[PDB]
């Protein structure tokens, strides 16, 4: 049927300045068309990388994506007070079905 | 370049709504129009979307057959009118838009702010 | 970029004036330019717009009737007068009409009975001027280079018009290419009326729409139309020998339908109408165009593929690299090779030379490439890191050949001489080339070319049997002409 | 006719062929074709995808024939006789019972 | 669609006028006259390849007369 | 009209077959729809009118 | 009206497709086969006519593919 | 293939085609033959159905 993306914690507790790492895993191959995006409550969602690695207009250089064959992965070296949101994965594989993960939630530890 | 949306409140089950989204600062033809949801304590959901031009639509098997996405380009407004709501609808509902050269495909795109659309019994 | 997947795109490989190549633009596909030191260009026709056409005769192709009246003298008086026969917003029909004796005037000849109604137009379609003057042009091109595969000075839009047809694109970086067009030239617009009946509009030749056997008004209308034919939409049937019935016919809008046939379709914004469907053809003066790349030191540090390396429909071979390493802008080494031991370069790369020009952690880049026609491995990096792809092509130079001689074929029954202008650096065969196609190709509209894809079909048949079984020299001269029309129905 | 809303639906240069799922409503008119796809539109390939495209149809108005057995007809025959009419009766039919 | 055949085929006879008879005469000879004018090169042609078909002077002819009426029908 | 057998066969339009109930059916709506396509990258529904 | 000329005559010739492509094909081809299977006696007429017509076979031949070409137009 | 419940129409010999309202389903397999018919199963006429 249609793709589903699968975010593998559903939340990241974490201190500002430690290493961020959320994953995306796709049902089946898509080649590099993985968009990331990050939501916080009470903004609309805001696009932070498209094509799985290439970073939006105006994001931080410290958003960096990559790709394993059906595995993305979204990497924060350096987490900021204002990194701490939900984020989402979206494919773009071809034909509107398109869908987003569960989301991933970045808590303060 | 911004979506401005409006229409969204509170309604009985089996009401009818419109949404609308007006585009600003790009030419509205050039852009894929989507409608993406999402419900309270719940992710994203892709729901809807139509091509730069008006001729196709696309409507997920979740809202199949109620809703119906429509666009004017002289106006510069997209239209999400959902028919039959049911509580399941209530959520919040954001407008965005993309440069296509192909029915639905984009690759930056553009969202609004949203509008709390509320269905309940 | 901007050309990869066309599937319609030709190459234009070659500049042997060190300047200008003629190059033929079609809105189907698109060309990649491809000089000797300078970097590879996709040029692409987009739109042709048209604007302040001047409205001329439009028809009427929906008639509605009104209030019928009619008179009757007796078989021996003057003719019947209706009042309002006098008047040119009606159809007026007379005829005779068995009368005397029965209906109330005594003799029994045949009397004269009119009938009159009034006439309405609903739905009427309309043509319109093009002249040669005020339709523009949008010429897109791109470069090849540092873009991967998803302000920018590596795009540029050109609009042309015969009021100017000539521009510079800028590419910041790689130069300007100048460019001249011949607007006036490249599509014939003297003979093309613009045509809308109900939110859809065509192209139509003018002599389709000089023909049509519709009520017609001439230029715009201040206010209520006059029609001058009055018939032809109203029917004045008699009944047997005792009255006179008027009826209009129906609508005609699906008889213009199906009339129009190889007529272009078109589209409409405010007063101006995008045409979808041209052709033309500029020369491009490449002579201030640089290298955006030339004294850049080789990027060593590695390169992932990030998609995979997949092959166009014509065979080159697209490949989408990662750098890992932060070296500035540089240069990345790339090649196709066989032997890996010895690392020979085969084949030939259509980027001009890629190169690397964000650097901040990891860059992307996107260029494509020519292969041989056996195995072979795209080999990109420098030592001990140059990750590698294999890669396989299919079919020998022969194919390839044929393959040219088709699109060649096709190109010259779409366009003729401007066909024979496509690569035409210009020599001396090229231009008797041309004017031979010229005057055999204006004999040849003259003689045929009144036919669509079955009578000439037939009048092919036809004389390819005659030029068989002639026995003399007429044998080749039908069967010449037989090849022609033939292929020229075969192209479709 | 008159035609309503259209849909499409695409796929790779190799995957299988496009269909949307109202092409199993027979309301619907739909057609097959072969589109330029790939690296721009959304798959990494190159050849050609397939396309299907979905209209509603609905007809406004239509013509319609019936048949005619020749029994269920009936002709209607008027005769009149020469003799003592005066010419008015010649065109009028008001009272032909008596 | 394109086709809708013609309904002079089956012409129902009877004392009275049938639904279009007074341009049955015209009809056919406009079309014909008004393709041959726009395109006098055919005749030529025709002309030629009547002349190559054909022993006798009046098969040419009618050989030329057939093409002439088969072309403007695209037939 | 009175209309002849043979004419009233050889039409090409969408044709229903008799009795019309509910919702209506064609056997063709092929015609009478027109599947253009554009520049090898789309494709255009029209109706003949 | 009646004659409404065809377009075709004129073909706008371009890489994109024209106004209705697909249909000349089988327009053509099903009209005439249509009325020849309507009317099958007149394959026999002509048939009688080409072969009084003509010297030689092939002749007779084009001259029976030429009428049974002609007669379904009505050209 | 598995099949499951079957049904069917008829019509004068002299009327249009028979049509169930079932051929506008495309889970539906549907066929139309001439059957004999007349004044013994109920239309008085005795041409094919």
């Amino acid at each position: 049927s249609e793709i589903v993306l699968t975010q593998s914690p559903a939340t990241l507790s974490l201190s500002p300045g430690e290493r961020a790492t959320l994953s995306c895993r796709a049902s089946q191959s898509i080649s590099t068309f993985l968009a990331w995006y990050q939501h916080k409550p009470g903004q609309a969602p805001r696009l932070l990388i498209y094509d799985a690695s290439t970073r939006a207009t105006g994001v931080p250089a410290r958003f960096s994506g990559s790709r394993s064959g059906t595995d993305f992965t979204l990497t924060i070296s350096t987490l900021e007070p204002e990194d701490f949101a939900v984020y989402y994965c979206q494919q773009r594989y071809n034909w509107p079905p398109y869908t987003f993960g569960q989301g991933t939630k970045v808590e303060i530890k | 370049v911004q979506l401005v949306e409006s229409g969204g409140g509170l309604v009985q089950p089996g009401g009818s709504l419109r949404l609308s989204c007006s585009a600003s600062g790009f030419t509205f033809s050039t852009y894929s129009m989507h409608w993406v949801r999402q419900a309270p304590g719940k992710g994203l959901e892709y729901v809807s979307a139509i091509t730069g031009e008006g001729d196709s639509a696309f409507y997920a098997d979740s809202v199949k057959g109620r809703f119906t996405i429509s666009r004017d380009n002289s106006k510069n407004t997209l239209y999400f009118e959902m028919n039959s709501l049911r509580p399941e609808d209530t959520a919040v509902y954001y407008c965005v838009g993309g440069y296509s050269n192909f029915y639905y495909y984009y690759t930056m795109d553009v969202w609004g702010q949203g509008t709390t659309v509320t269905v309940s019994s | 970029i901007r050309c990869i997947g066309v599937s319609n795109r030709d190459f234009v490989e070659g500049m042997s004036g060190g300047t200008w190549v003629d190059v033929v633009l079609e809105h189907g596909g698109c060309v990649t330019v491809m000089a000797q030191d300078k970097p590879t260009v996709d040029i692409e026709l987009v739109t042709t717009t048209v604007s302040n056409m001047a409205e001329v005769r439009s028809y009427c192709y929906e008639a509605s009737i009104s209030d019928m009246a009619s008179d009757s003298r007796c078989p021996t008086q003057g003719e019947a007068y209706l009042d309002k026969q006098s008047d040119t917003q009606y159809v007026c029909k007379r005829t005779l009409v068995d009368r005397g004796w029965g209906n109330g005037c005594g003799l029994f000849g045949k009397g004269s009975l009119v009938t009159c109604a009034k006439f309405a137009c609903s739905k009427k379609m309309t043509g319109k001027s093009i002249q040669p003057e005020n339709l523009e042009y949008r010429i897109m091109l791109s470069v090849h280079g540092s873009q991967h595969s998803g302000t920018d000075e590596n795009r540029a839009k050109v609009e042309i018009t015969p009021n100017s047809p000539r521009a510079e694109a800028t590419l910041g970086g790689f130069g300007s290419l100048g460019l001249d067009c011949e607007p006036r030239t490249g599509l014939d617009f003297s003979d093309l009326y613009y045509l809308t009946m109900n939110n859809k509009h065509w192209l139509v030749h003018k002599e389709w729409f000089h023909d049509i056997p519709l009520p017609w008004h001439a230029g715009a209308d201040t206010g209520t139309p006059h029609w001058n034919n009055k018939e032809a939409l109203v029917e004045f049937k008699d009944a047997h020998a005792k009255r006179q019935t008027v009826v209009v016919l129906g609508s005609q809008e699906g008889a213009v339908h199906t009339a129009l046939a190889g007529a272009l379709e078109a589209e409409m914004d405010g007063a101006k109408g995008r045409l979808s469907s041209g052709h033309l053809k500029c020369r491009l003066k490449m002579d201030k165009l640089r290298l955006k790349g030339v004294s850049y030191s080789l990027c060593t540090a590695a390169f992932t593929f990030t998609k995979i390396p997949a092959e166009t429909l014509h065979g080159t071979v697209t490949v989408e690299v990662q750098y890992a390493g932060t070296d500035g802008p540089c240069k990345v080494p790339a090649q196709m090779a066989v032997d890996m031991q010895t690392l020979t370069p085969v084949g030939r790369l259509i980027t001009a030379n890629p190169v690397i020009t964000e650097s901040t952690e990891n860059s992307k880049m996107m260029l494509e490439l020519d292969p041989p026609f056996g195995d072979s491995y795209i080999v990109i990096g420098v030592g001990e890191k140059k990750i590698t792809h294999h890669w396989h092509r299919s079919g020998s130079t022969i194919g390839k050949a044929f393959e040219a001689t088709v699109r060649g074929a096709k190109r010259m029954a779409v366009l003729g001489d401007t066909a024979w202008d496509f690569g035409s650096v210009g020599g001396a065969l090229n231009s008797l080339g041309k004017g031979i196609h010229q005057i055999f190709g204006a004999a040849f509209k003259s003689l045929f070319g009144g036919m669509s894809w079955f009578s000439q079909i037939l009048i092919g048949t036809l004389l390819m049997w005659l030029g068989l079984n002639t026995k003399n020299g007429s044998i080749s001269l039908m069967c010449l002409a037989l090849g022609g029309v033939l292929i020229f129905l075969s192209t479709a | 006719a008159s035609i309503s809303d259209m849909a499409s639906d695409s796929r790779c240069p190799t995957q299988g062929e496009a269909y949307l799922d109202k092409q199993s409503d027979t309301q619907y008119v739909c057609k097959r074709t072969l589109v330029d796809r790939g690296w721009g539109n959304g798959c990494g390939l190159f050849g050609k995808g397939s396309l299907v495209t979905c209209a509603k149809f609905a007809c406004s108005k239509k013509m319609t024939g019936k048949s005619i057995q020749p029994e269920n007809l009936e002709y209607r025959i008027m005769l009149s006789v020469h003799g003592s009419q005066h010419s008015g009766m010649i065109v009028n039919d008001t009272g032909h019972e008596t | 669609a394109v086709t809708l055949p013609s309904h002079s085929t089956r012409k129902l006879q009877t004392r009275s006028q049938t639904w279009l008879e007074s341009r049955e005469y015209t009809k056919h000879l406009i079309r014909v006259e008004n393709w041959i004018f726009r395109n006098p090169g055919f005749a030529l042609a025709a002309a030629a390849i009547a002349w190559l078909l054909g022993s006798s002077t009046s098969q040419k002819v009618i050989y030329l007369v057939m093409i002439l009426l088969i072309a403007p029908a695209y037939s």
